Parts: structure tokens; C-alpha cells; sequence
DNA sequence: AAATGTCCACGAAGGGTTACTTCGGCAACCGAAAAAAACATTTATTTATAGTAGCCGAAAATAGTG
DNA sequence: CACTATTTTCGGCTACTATAAATAAATGTTTTTTTCGCAGGTAACCCTTCGTGGACATTT
RNA sequence: GUUGCC
């Protein structure tokens, strides 16, 4: 159909235009189109907000790839509560049945979040001694049921004030996104057990 | 101030909405001041928007109208009201959505937003039309569709009129009122133009300019004989077609 | 803003060209200048998961409000309706969890005002009519006669409908005949 | 009569109109728009969990000033 | 040495967060169909009009 | 397919 052909060239679009915002590299898009076009057949799009459907769609192949993209970047930028964006993205992932599916590591977030914490020439000696810091934080129980971008923000607290002072409570929530009164806890969590 | 305008208005309401009025009678009927505030006052009532500026054509000219209206008008803003002056200049024929928006510069969202809300105040429906199909047309509650009927159904009014003349154009004008027939409005010009449709089928013939004979259809309605004529179609190699040389 | 003329010497009565057209800016434009000016600091704009979601902070409940919150609870089974007004600027979903948290912080005073079915202590004489001093009319009857005068105004406008379709009808008949 | 009035068709002159300009070889490299239709969410109401996360907030506590 | 002075911190209080399941009602979002978009380089060579002269015709 | 050069 051609109008088969329209609604499609439209959604590829929206699949290059998030990339381009995201920094995401173009061999996910791609990828992540097939998702799409298959979701296409199984009567999910229909109702639901194009520009919502997508953004579950992209992050599917975004941990697919393990890349460092968390979730709630892609809800950022429109605008909305992220409770929204993983709601459909747990009523999709039942329908189509994904079965295999890698687990969020935190230990990939580390070594992102450096280059935009604005820290000195020695950026090398910054993580290599947060990760084994993270396979501490790992064999402990720390995180078990609570969030990945939490304990991930916690361990590279502890390894930057170690070294430096650049971490203010504040910078580090700049680059996570994740408030200031639950990462105290974590500090205090780590301290006694 | 307030009184002289006051007056004015009075004058206005005064007459039958027809004879547009103008000024050259207007300082003959209110003259007591000079030019100069005379218009002053009239841009204030400009101001209290109930005068309007009508044009006869080539020349200066101006309508009052009622204060029913202006108070309802009042209620919307400026672009509610604006769009609002549109399709009430339009009145009898309606007017088009698209020609609309040529004559404000407002794009399709605002245009189609504003009159969202100005069909829930009921002043302003959607009618069919059929000169275009298939075009937005708005006007007031008034209701002059003045663009017999389009659809079907006129052979019910034509299947009759020819037994009237088998057993043999005023005439026929009687004899269409009787009948319960679900008509509303019949012309002398209609079943004239109800007629010739017969003429071209060859039903019913034409003779000195208004009478009309019958072409004795009725023996074959019952070689120039097409009825009974079944063909055998099949398993026959040897027919003849009337396409199949192109 | 309606369309301005002036009076020339040379043509009177002349009508300004560009008071025919509006520009829909200027007047934005205005109170645009008088808005406060800020100097954005990129770490000020953070954002969490609590961004972008319904839901905000109850103001917490006073032992003053409580007397006013048993005595409407005691007079009535449990109505969310009208005892949401009585807390003026409170709304209805959060007051509907202040009735189920205290379920589990006391459970035995809510049970003591099912067990009472009469009316209770007479101090509620005055919170009876409280309620009622507010816009003083009878309610019963204040919404009946309002209501037979709109459908009166759309009598009245129906009226105004067939009598422009009759005259309507008329005057074009006239034209099919010339 | 006959001479002029008139009408007619072939040819002349220029009018703009249409396919035209080496032989090799190496590197490369790339319509819109309304309607019809389907269907998810929001709309409550439970009733069990732990986690953020916000706002407070008072009261624990070391600290700042006389 | 001491009552302050703001802070540090717990702390309880509250407000959501999937989970299944009922409507019934309304809303909001998006493919699939059915359907008209406004002036009111060079050189043949064929092509067109200009011109000029042909014999009929009708008057003198 | 398109350019550069002998």
C-alpha cells in the first residue's frame, strides 16, 4: 500500500531525528527500525502516541547494544514523567515477547560520565580505581532491587572525593539526574555494614 | 457627549434595515454640530463598535445595526469577533474555509481553533452544498440553502406521468397535486424539463411545440425488437460481438 | 482596537490604511518588556524522577481541623462530596487518603463514629448552618426557575429559527416565479 | 463597346526552428484533507509491598560570637 | 565559659510508583480509504506574410 | 556514472 509505504517514511524520520539528539550512532537506527516495522504488524501502534512509541522502540535496541543511554534521556526532551515512557515500554515488551535481553550494568556508566565531569588531566587514574570500587560495590549488597543509575552515581562520589573535591553534591547529580537526599543514604549505606 | 450619540443611533434603528444610509442625508438630519466633531463622535461610536462601514459601490457609505448582535459580539476577543464579521458579510451563499483563511493571514491551527469554539455558541452551522461537493461551508443559523433534489428517486415522479398519457404540459399540473405524492414544491418549468428525459428514451413523442403523442413503447413494454431475445452463450464457438475489431 | 478614520482637507471622510490592518505583536510585545530578567545558570535546571509527574505536597493536618473532620465524619457515613468544600482550597483525592492512613494510625477512634447512629453532641447547630450562610437561597428551588428561563430563551430562539426559514422560502419563490 | 473595378493565387523575402562540433590511456569514485475506524488511556476502587522523592521540621549538635 | 545560631540529620508523613479485575463512558491518538488544489555555436528549413499580378465583372 | 592528468 502506499500509504503503507507514507507512514513508515514518516517514522523513519522520527527514528533519525532522536538519534541525532541522542549522539546515538547510526547502526542502532537502523536496527532498531526493524523493531518498528514489526511491532507495525502486531497492531501495537495503533491508539498510542507516535512520539512515545518510538522512544521504546529505540531504547529496546539501545541495551540490545549495552550502550551508556539509560531511559529516562529519551524522556527528557519531550518533556514528560518517565513513569509514562517505561509503561509502555513494559506493555510492549510482554506482546512481542522478547525473551533474551541483556541486564543493565552499572559498570558501563562510569567511564561516560567522566568526560562531561569536567575533572583534571589525570581521568584515567579516576576510574580505573571507581571500578574496582564497583566490583566492591558488586559482591556487596548494595543493589539488588534498587537503581542502577543510584549506585552507579554513588561509586564515582566516593572515588572523586578520594583524589579531588570537585564533587559538590550537586555537579554529579548534574550528570545523573538522580536527587541529592537519596545519594546521602547511599554513602551511609556503604559506611556501616 | 453620551446623548448626541444617543440620537444618532436612534436614527438608525429608526428605518427598515434596507435604504443603506450615507451622509449626504445624515447632516441634513444631524447638522446641529459642524463636521469636525460630527465624525468624532461617530469614530467613538467606532469605538463602541455598533456602526459599520458598508459599501455601495465607487462611494462612501455606512449601515447601522441592531445592538442584539453587538452585545453578543462583544463577548468574543479580537480575532474571535474578526472572523466572526467574515461569514455574516457572506449572509446567502456561505463561505469557503480556505478562502477564509486568504482573507486574514491566520494559519490553518488558529483559523480552525476559533470556530471550534463559535459552533458550541450556535452561531454559525455547516451545510452541504453541491455547485463544489465536498467544500466547507458555513453560515449563520438563517438558513438559505439557496444552492428537483440531487439524489435519486425522480423516476418514482416519472414512472406515473407516463401512464398518464398512455391512455392519453398543463394538463399534467393537476394531476401531479393528487396522489400523496412526497413532493413540496412543483413549477410548470419542471415538468418540462421531467419530460424531455422521456423524449430522449423515445417513451413518448413531441408535437406542435407543448402537446405530446406516444411512441407505443407499451407493446413493447408489454428487426427492432430486443425483449425475448435470449442468446445460447455457451458451448457455441460461431457467435457474434460487437467489440473484438478493436 | 476598532478601525480608525480622520478628516483631510483635501479628502474628507477618508478611512486609514494602516489602521485596517492589525500587527498582533505590539501588544504582546508590552508586557514581554515587563517581565523579570534572569541569568539561566545551567546547573539550575535539574531534573530527577520527581519532574513532570501529578502530585504535590499535602499541607499537613492540625488537631483545629479535626473537629471538623469527626463531627463531618460523624454525621454522615463517609461523603467525600460536600466535606471537601468545607476545606476550601483541599481537594478531593487527598482527603480521601486522609481517611484511609488513619485506618492504621487510629483504629479505634474511627470506630467509635459508626457505632453512634443519632445525632450527635448539639454543637453542630452552628456548623449546620455555617455550611448554610453561604449564598443564601433556596437551592431547591433557585435551580428550577433558571432552568424554565433557558429553555424559554431557546423557545424563544427556536421562534426566531422557523420564522427566518418561512419569510426565507417566501422571498425565493418569488424569484422562481420572475 | 471597353476600361476600370475587383478579386485571386503563386512566388519572394525573411521569419524563427531544430541537431551540431578529436584520440587515446591512467587515477578514481556513487499534494492535501476530511472522514471513518480502531483502540489505549483516564476515569474510580480495592489491597496488599520498597523505593524515590519531595517538603518539612523539629530537635540533635557542634559551632560562632561576648 | 555559655547561651545561643544555623546547621546536620533523622524522621515520620505523604504521594506516587506495576499488580490483577470489573465497566461504561468519555476522550485522544493514529491508518485506511474516497477525493479536487484558481484567475477571479552553425546551418538547412520550414513557416508566414508581404506583395504582385492573374482574369472575371460591370459599368459607360 | 562524473572529474583530474599525461
Amino acid at each position: 500500500l502506499e500509504s503503507r509505504e507514507a507512514t513508515l517514511n514518516n517514522a523513519r524520520r522520527k527514528l533519525r531525528a532522536v538519534s541525532y539528539a541522542l549522539h546515538i550512532p547510526e547502526y542502532i537506527t537502523d536496527a532498531a527500525f526493524q523493531w518498528y516495522k514489526l511491532a507495525l504488524a502486531n497492531n501495537f501502534v495503533q491508539g498510542r502516541r507516535s512520539q512515545n512509541v518510538i522512544a521504546s522502540c529505540l531504547y529496546v535496541a539501545c541495551r540490545k547494544e549495552k550502550t551508556h543511554h539509560m531511559l529516562i534521556d529519551f524522556s527528557s526532551r519531550l518533556q514528560v514523567s518517565v513513569y509514562s515512557i517505561g509503561a509502555t515500554f513494559l506493555k510492549m515488551v510482554k506482546k512481542l515477547h522478547i525473551t533474551e535481553l541483556p541486564l543493565a550494568d552499572p559498570s558501563l556508566f562510569i567511564q561516560h560520565f567522566a568526560e562531561k565531569l569536567d575533572l583534571a588531566d589525570k581521568k584515567i587514574k579516576v576510574v580505573k580505581d571507581a571500578v574496582k570500587l564497583a566490583q566492591r560495590m558488586s559482591k556487596d549488597w548494595m543493589f539488588e532491587g534498587r537503581r542502577p543509575a543510584g549506585i552507579a552515581g554513588a561509586c564515582i562520589l566516593l572515588a572523586c572525593r578520594m583524589n579531588n573535591l570537585r564533587r559538590t553534591h550537586t555537579e554529579i547529580v548534574a550528570v545523573s539526574h538522580v536527587a541529592e537526599e537519596t545519594l546521602q543514604q547511599r554513602l551511609n549505606e556503604f559506611k556501616n555494614t | 457627549l453620551s446623548d448626541n450619540a444617543k440620537t444618532l443611533h436612534s436614527q438608525m434603528m429608526s428605518k427598515g434595515i434596507g435604504a443603506l444610509f450615507t451622509q449626504q442625508e445624515l447632516q441634513k438630519q444631524m447638522g446641529i454640530g459642524s463636521l469636525t466633531d460630527l465624525m468624532s463622535i461617530v469614530q467613538e461610536l467606532l469605538d463602541k463598535n455598533l456602526i459599520k462601514l458598508v459599501k455601495q459601490n465607487d462611494e462612501l457609505k455606512f449601515q447601522g445595526v441592531l445592538e442584539s448582535e453587538a452585545q453578543k459580539k462583544a463577548t468574543m476577543s479580537a480575532e474571535e469577533a474578526l472572523v466572526y464579521s467574515y461569514i455574516e458579510a457572506s449572509g446567502r451563499e456561505g463561505i469557503w474555509s480556505k478562502t477564509i483563511k486568504a482573507r486574514t493571514n491566520l494559519h490553518q491551527h488558529v483559523v480552525l481553533k476559533c470556530l471550534k469554539s463559535l459552533e458550541s455558541q450556535r452561531y454559525v452551522k455547516s451545510v452541504k452544498s453541491v455547485k463544489f461537493p465536498t467544500r466547507k461551508i458555513y453560515m449563520l443559523y438563517s438558513l438559505q440553502p439557496s444552492v428537483e433534489l440531487d439524489i435519486e428517486f425522480i423516476n418514482s415522479l416519472l414512472t406515473i406521468v407516463w401512464r398518464f398519457i398512455s391512455e392519453n404540459t398543463q394538463e399534467i399540473l393537476e394531476f401531479i397535486t393528487a396522489a400523496q405524492v412526497a413532493n413540496v414544491e412543483l413549477t410548470p418549468s419542471n415538468i418540462r424539463s421531467l419530460c424531455e428525459v422521456l423524449v430522449y428514451d423515445d417513451k413518448l413523442e413531441k408535437v406542435t411545440h407543448d402537446c405530446y403523442r406516444v411512441t407505443l413503447e407499451s407493446i413493447l413494454q408489454m428487426i427492432f425488437n430486443y425483449f425475448k431475445m435470449f442468446p445460447a452463450s455457451k458451448h457455441d464457438k460461431e457467435v457474434v460481438y460487437f467489440d473484438e475489431w478493436t | 482596537t476598532a478601525i480608525q478614520l480622520k478628516l483631510n482637507p483635501d479628502g474628507t471622510m477618508a478611512i486609514d490604511e494602516e489602521t485596517m490592518v492589525v500587527d498582533r505583536h505590539k501588544n504582546a510585545s508590552i508586557e514581554n518588556e515587563y517581565k523579570e530578567k534572569v541569568d539561566e545558570n545551567p546547573f539550575a535546571n535539574l531534573y530527577n524522577y520527581g519532574s513532570y509527574g501529578r502530585g504535590s505536597y499535602t499541607d499537613p493536618w492540625t488537631v483545629e481541623e479535626m473537629i471538623k473532620f469527626y463531627k463531618a465524619l460523624s454525621m454522615w457515613g463517609t461523603d467525600f462530596n460536600l466535606i471537601s468544600q468545607l476545606y476550601p482550597y483541599r481537594s478531593r483525592k487527598q482527603v480521601k487518603a486522609k481517611f484511609v492512613n488513619e485506618e492504621k494510625k487510629r483504629p479505634i477512634l474511627i470506630e467509635l463514629a459508626l457505632r453512634s447512629k443519632l445525632p450527635p453532641n448539639f454543637d453542630e447547630y452552628c456548623c449546620e448552618i455555617k455550611k448554610n450562610i453561604g449564598t443564601v437561597a433556596d437551592f431547591n428551588e433557585k435551580l428550577i426557575e433558571l432552568q424554565n428561563e433557558h429553555k424559554h430563551h431557546m423557545k424563544e430562539i427556536e421562534e426566531a429559527k422557523n420564522t427566518a426559514k418561512e419569510e426565507d422560502q417566501t422571498a425565493q419563490r418569488l424569484n422562481d416565479a420572475n
